[PDB]
């Protein structure tokens, strides 16, 4: 199943929760959220991996 | 009768009328006859040609800019039967630039058996409209007759009819070939079998004309075969077929091609046999035998090839694609480009649909007609080896009526090399396309912009997504619409869905007026909402159509539409009877006339009707009419979407910006059933009525009834009503008062205003005197006064409401002297 | 006053307030603000932090789901200039998802330097109607403010409004920030400079807010650069710009640099010095010089390359062009994809415009706000390295407004390899398309099916075939056209012309309502035949615009057009003045009113108004008022095409076949000029009158005049005309009959009917009797009769055709006893 | 100048004149006439040889 | 259409539900049944 | 348009040249002015 904008921040700091998501710095890439939940269906390990501490 | 005469192979003449000489012993031609450009001509060479023993024409008869040439009445005047076996662009008789004709005068033309007729462009020829091509051809809207002197101009078509007359639309309109002769019409039993002039039915196998009824012997044309005159349905042997149209000796057909092998002519060809048909080369599977001229099936599949000149052949007619008849497999490369408006599918699949193999690329190019791709019947394999120019190996461009390539159920194909490509094919949708990229096996061998999204089936609804109603249901005046949610992949390209709703009166309607409503996405339920929609007016009982089509941004399309259904709504009131007009014909018959109500809005079960009585006017008792003034009556749109894509595409943004991943008064009345009328009897004479006029559409479950309509009726009165009756008593006091007796019309016409006493001395006047109704009431009567003496004669006049009563016989008083 | 706190660098704040400490020390931010992704927060969590210290944002503010947050008003109460160097995604200001946001509450926002505001979905946010942004911004249009609450609820914009209101279209509106700040509106003539709350304006340098007026070292915020408070213009040396929005002495910018060297930040940028300005990195031609930190332009022309991620980079906003500011060559490919609304031409001319040569491919999709692609002002070489798939060098997809590619009289161009590519640009004609190809020099490089002909330009008319008009003449009513013959090379390709028309009231109108006519092509000439058309039914004295455009079917199309021609046809007669009154107030003066005619149809030079004179009617001489019943009144297409072309083709193949190569009363009138009224003065007492409205709208090229308009105009009488004047005589005879004498009044009221006399004795009572007209002319008046023995007081009352006047004084006459 | 249907019979007939124009039998090349004279320019040579006799 | 009359669009879109009086949604704007269908609560 | 009335359209296309009479083509067909240039003859 894939989600898009919208509703996948309402699916977001749930499947992460708790803690928020990490920001180091800009340090654009073009693979950020849109072509990999959007655009294409997406896993919980793709959501998990935004998450800050783990 | 016979075909005296050489059959003289067809020809063409040109140049100078010298050369038509080679017809004067010519029954049949075993070919086409083609006379044109003629420019140095005159209409006095033309008064002494003619060839009565022409017959039959095989092929086709062809006339282009004969100069002085105005009817060829005179040129073949028993020109019966075009055979049409080859045709000029499917054409099987071409007039054209057709100068100096007047009439056509082939009044001799029965039947042509294959192909059309087009003349146009001939500037002079009228006697067009006044010709049935119903009984001469088999496919009349085949033809293409314009740009002739019928239209722009007004050339009077005066002939004989005496001559017979037929319908075409929605009139009759007399069929005469020239002003002296007519087409031959007569009755349906012999549809095509011929009659001679009486009537009387020719031969079965006959065709055309003949001579003797129900006789093969004495026929001019038959239409299976012809053979030593007496033709028959089908010569046994040893006779073969020959051309279609006649049959000869084994001996015939074998000197021919023994003609043609030891003549090395460039067109001869080695004649053979196959199943008694000297045929001009039988088709694959069989191979020429040295010893006797019929071919054997061969032990091998080697299949007729068909070599092609610089490897292409367009086919745009009828007569492009029969030179391509019985062959199999195509050494070149097909580009079908019928620029038409007529469908070819039937010639189409008999002369190809016998082919299997293509050498090179198939190229299908602004042909319109096209319908389907099915005539390919046989189509197996796309070799490609000449590879079309960009290295495709199928092609299509502005095809305005490609429906369906194929019929994948059942078909096969393969392409070995080159790519597919489509554009501009507004029937044709992209699930077809994707289905022949799937069986062709081509998968991998696509690229960008070949198969273009948005021109392929842009008017045709094909997304093949269906949507289900959830439930509706239709109350006494309007309706509720509801069906079950949508959404594509990406939920925020929909941006709502399309209603198509309009008034079907038969249960069946076209796909795709048409009033269309937008309606408002629903709201993410991420419990389901039902996004549904209400309908704003209409016309009850009627059966209405309705379908909901997705509207999704293109990004892939990912659309859905509904089913077709109709919803009845329910019926309602009438309206009021439409011309209410009431008249009266005896002193009791009254009769009525309406008609129904402009929207009746229901089966009219009866009508309830009322006729009421009313009193006098008030103020017509208190009204004197006798004071001078005395007159009593003689009673546009992309800016939305971009405004979705953009909110669209800056949310996307950010995301990617932000997020990162980790390291009742009873009044008679009467039911009126089934009829628009009312005749009412027994009625008061000279009494008016009210009539209150209704409208009921339904009885047994309440009576649903329209408004109420008021309408004035009228009585005549009776012949004797007004008349006073009973003996006119008068009481005379001492003053010779004379106070006069009379009983009133208790039954008058409407009511007596007024009395006309006239009493008349012998040797007097006549004098006159006011009887009101308060006088006739007060003083219970007239009341006279100061009479001279002597004995008058008096006679009284009534004023009733119709008008003045007869007088009253001459009464005698004698008062004393 | 100055910015006491440290600058603090730009940051943003997520997931817990805890890091919103960071800012209890900053007066300005060299950066952005970013405070977003707040969930576990509560309204009661925000009552606390306030930070009045903040005065300028230097890139933007965005906001993005703060749950919690109800109005920034306690946030930043002191937010006064957002600088926008740097925008987010084209915005200064991004308010979005902004749930339990109530009021904006940034009553202290004066002045945005560069971006737009974007404010959308919050769902509960109000207060926005009430807010005037052309005082806070410099574009407005370019706001994007829809989905709030504003819209689909009606929050109740209450709020005090004492405060500044001014219009907006049409009406005055408060402009009100919360429900107890509104945004300070001051007189104009402080444009920019800032004004105090009195009214008082601030210094020119300043801008927003300040405190002592006309004193730049008491300000809140000065627009062109800072230094020690006391801000000035333009810093002198030893102070270089830095960051657009202060300077420093070169000691800092050292040190920056040096910590940026040493410290390998991946961020960092090596500061140099070029024009007194600390920039990170001067444009192409200076070098880094090792000794001194400015960069001393170069002994070699080396570009600055612009070396890019994955060779590839879309341009769709402000903030990803402004990557490449300074950029001059591209180490790759650039596609621009502008999905706007709003032309984005400034700023993208700002940023871009400075590359010159494009390493690899250069493509433009789905852009919209593009009108013309001149913002690449030194754009001269696409060396295509990095060819895009399809092998092509520029690209063009659905671009809706693309409207001129370049322009070739100055422009020069050149491409390596690769061909072009365009598709869907209805506002791009094949014209520009054919000089791309010419300049660029690919003229060779190209294929079928990569510039499609009917989709460029399908909707512009750009044939560039110019149509001249042979004479034209417009006459009262109609107008003729006609124009010189136009042929393409085949002659039976034109089909005819299409013919423009419409109204145009100035005169300017958009070039391609437009009711169109078809036309018959003409007959050919081959003494020339010009084609011509007459229209029928127009306005006249109306601008018509003209213009007709020929229509060839596409086989090159070689159609052709002509100018926008006006012309001005002639003016007609008038109508009837509209809604003719008339009424009276005085006894000689009836005031008539009309409105001009629906359709004057030229200049109304007068209006010929007549009033005329009656007679009595006839009949009321004739008829008596004594008797009873007295009441005397109180005075689809594409078939054509293809019908033609299969008529072309059948004639082509014909020619194929056929030939083969060798081996008046004067009623006082007024001419009432320029006035839709009139007045007209001495008219008789109780008269009627006849009154012939028409108006004229030409008077001296003859009087070009109306039809008549007739109305009833009626005066009131006078005071005593109706009284009867004289001695009223009586003349008695033997039998005592009274004939009474009396001076009719010469002038009444319309005409006395009848007389009343009423003569009345001492103790008697009073008699009355009629004396009509024949009555008083016969009988030379009144004849009493029959008078018993006595003095009577006669009063005599006149009845006229007003009604009855007053009754003559009791005259006395004595009779014998 | 290029000349085209309808026209093209109208030229014909005065530039060859007297004699028609020869036949000899069928024996499809297409380069006729249309794409001689109509689609591209021809010149008076190219209408002399459709005569009979020169 | 307004108040009284609309009531029937009311009960055609509830049924036996019944609902609460609010007509300034429909007497100016438009009838979209979306709110129609809120309007009666069970 | 018919006779009389139509002698007006003459008069406008063809000026001061005159013209014969013949209606039957503009009261049931459309005037399209190819026929009034044609119907003066100078």
């Amino acid at each position: 199943e894939t989600l898009c904008g919208g509703e996948l921040v309402d699916t977001l700091q749930f499947v992460c929760g708790d803690r928020g998501f990490y920001f180091s710095r800009p340090a654009r890439r073009s693979r950020g959220i849109v072509e990999e939940c959007c655009f294409r269906s997406c896993d919980l390990a793709l959501l998990e991996t935004y998450c800050a501490t783990p | 009768h016979l075909y005296p005469g050489e059959v003289c192979p067809g020809m063409d003449i040109r140049n100078n009328l010298t050369r038509l000489h080679e017809l004067e012993n010519c029954s049949v031609i075993e070919g086409h006859l083609q006379i044109l450009l003629m420019f140095k001509t005159r209409p006095e060479d033309f008064r002494d040609l003619s060839f009565p023993k022409l017959i039959m024409i095989t092929d086709y008869l062809l006339l282009f800019r004969v100069y002085g040439l105005e009817s060829l009445k005179d040129l073949f005047p028993n020109l019966t039967v075009i055979r049409g076996s080859r045709l000029f662009f499917n054409y099987a008789l071409v007039i054209f630039e057709m100068v100096h004709l007047k009439e056509l005068g082939l009044y001799n033309l029965m039947n042509i058996t294959r192909g059309s007729v087009r003349i146009e462009k001939n500037n002079e020829l009228c006697y067009l409209a006044t010709i049935d091509w119903s009984r001469i051809l088999d496919s009349v809207e085949d033809n293409y007759i314009v740009l002739n002197k019928d239209d722009n101009e007004e050339c009077g078509d005066i002939c004989p009819g005496n001559c017979p007359a037929t319908v075409i639309n929605g009139q009759f309109v007399e069929r005469c070939w020239t002003h002296s002769h007519c087409q031959k019409v007569c009755p349906t039993i012999c549809k095509s079998h011929g009659c001679t002039a009486e009537g009387l039915c020719c031969h079965s196998e006959c065709l055309g004309n003949c001579s003797q009824p129900d006789d093969p012997t004495k026929c001019v044309a038959c239409r299976n075969f012809y053979l030593d005159g007496r033709c028959v349905e089908t010569c046994p042997p040893p006779y073969y077929h020959f051309q279609d149209w006649r049959c000869v000796n084994f001996s015939f057909c074998q000197d021919l091609h023994h003609k043609c092998k030891n003549s090395r002519r460039q067109g001869c060809h080695q004649y053979v046999i196959h199943n008694n048909k000297c045929i001009p080369e039988c088709p694959s599977g069989y191979t020429m035998n040295s010893s006797n001229l019929l071919c054997t099936p061969c032990l091998g599949p080697c299949p007729k090839v068909c070599h092609l000149l610089e490897g292409e052949k367009t086919i745009d007619s009828v007569t492009s694609a029969q030179e391509l008849r019985g062959c199999t497999v195509i050494n070149g490369s097909l580009i079908i480009n019928i620029r038409g408006g007529n469908n070819l599918a039937a010639e189409l699949e008999a002369n190809l649909g016998l082919i299997e193999e293509i050498s090179g690329y198939l190229k299908i190019r602004r042909s319109y007609a096209l319908v389907s791709l099915s005539f390919f019947r046989k189509l197996r394999l796309i070799r490609g080896e000449t590879l079309e120019i960009g290295n495709y190996s199928f092609y299509a461009l502005d095809n305005q009526n490609l429906r369906q390539l194929w019929d994948w159920s059942k078909h096969n194909l393969t392409i070995t090399q080159g790519k597919l490509f489509f554009h501009y094919n507004p029937k044709l949708c992209l699930s077809e396309i994707h289905k022949m990229e799937e069986v062709s096996g081509t998968k991998g061998r696509q690229e960008r912009n070949d198969i273009a999204l948005k021109t392929n089936g842009d008017q045709a609804s094909c997304e093949n997504e269906l949507l289900k109603f959830s439930y509706i249901r239709t109350s006494f005046d309007k309706i509720l619409l509801r069906w079950e949610p949508y959404w594509p992949p990406d939920f925020r390209d929909l941006l709502g869905f399309m209603l198509f709703y309009k008034e079907a009166p038969y249960q069946n309607v076209t796909e795709f007026s048409w009033t269309v409503v937008d309606i408002d996405p629903p709201l993410r339920s991420n419990s389901q909402n039902h996004p549904g929609w209400l309908m704003r007016g209409l016309k009850p009982w009627t059966q209405y159509a309705i379908f909901v089509k997705t509207l999704v941004t293109f990004s892939r399309t990912y659309g859905a539409k509904s089913d077709i259904i109709y919803v009845q709504t329910d019926a309602t009131n009438p309206s009021v009877p439409l011309d209410p007009i009431s008249v009266s014909n005896s002193s009791s018959q009254i009769i009525l006339k309406w008609k129904p109500p402009s929207d009746p809005n229901g089966n009219i079960t009866h009508y309830l009707v009322f006729w009421e009585r009313q009193a006098e006017d008030s103020e017509l008792f208190e009204l004197d009419y006798c004071l001078k003034g005395l007159k009593l009556p003689s009673r546009q749109i992309l800016k939305e979407l971009e405004e979705s894509s953009f909110r669209k595409t800056f949310e996307d943004y950010l995301h990617n910006v932000v997020f990162v991943p980790r390291k009742e008064e009873h009044r008679p009345f009467e039911k009126v059933v089934n009829k628009e009328s009312l005749v009412i009897s027994g009625l008061r004479h000279f009494t008016g009525y009210r009539i209150e006029l209704q409208a009921c559409n339904q009885d047994t479950p309440e009576e649903r009834c329209s408004v109420a309509a008021y309408v004035s009726a009228r009585t005549m009165p009776e012949a004797k009503a007004d008349d006073i009756v009973g003996p006119v008593t008068h009481e005379i006091f001492e003053n010779n008062v004379v106070h006069l007796m009379w009983q009133e019309p208790k039954e008058p016409n409407g009511l007596i205003v007024l009395y006309e006493v006239s009493y008349r001395r012998y040797g007097d006047e006549e004098l006159h005197l006011c009887v009101s109704r308060k006088h006739f009431a007060l003083e219970r009567g007239c009341r006279l006064r100061g009479l001279s003496p002597g004995n008058y004669s008096v006679r009284i006049r009534a004023t009733s409401l119709a008008g003045n009563g007869s007088w009253t016989e001459p009464t005698y008083f004698y008062v004393t002297d």
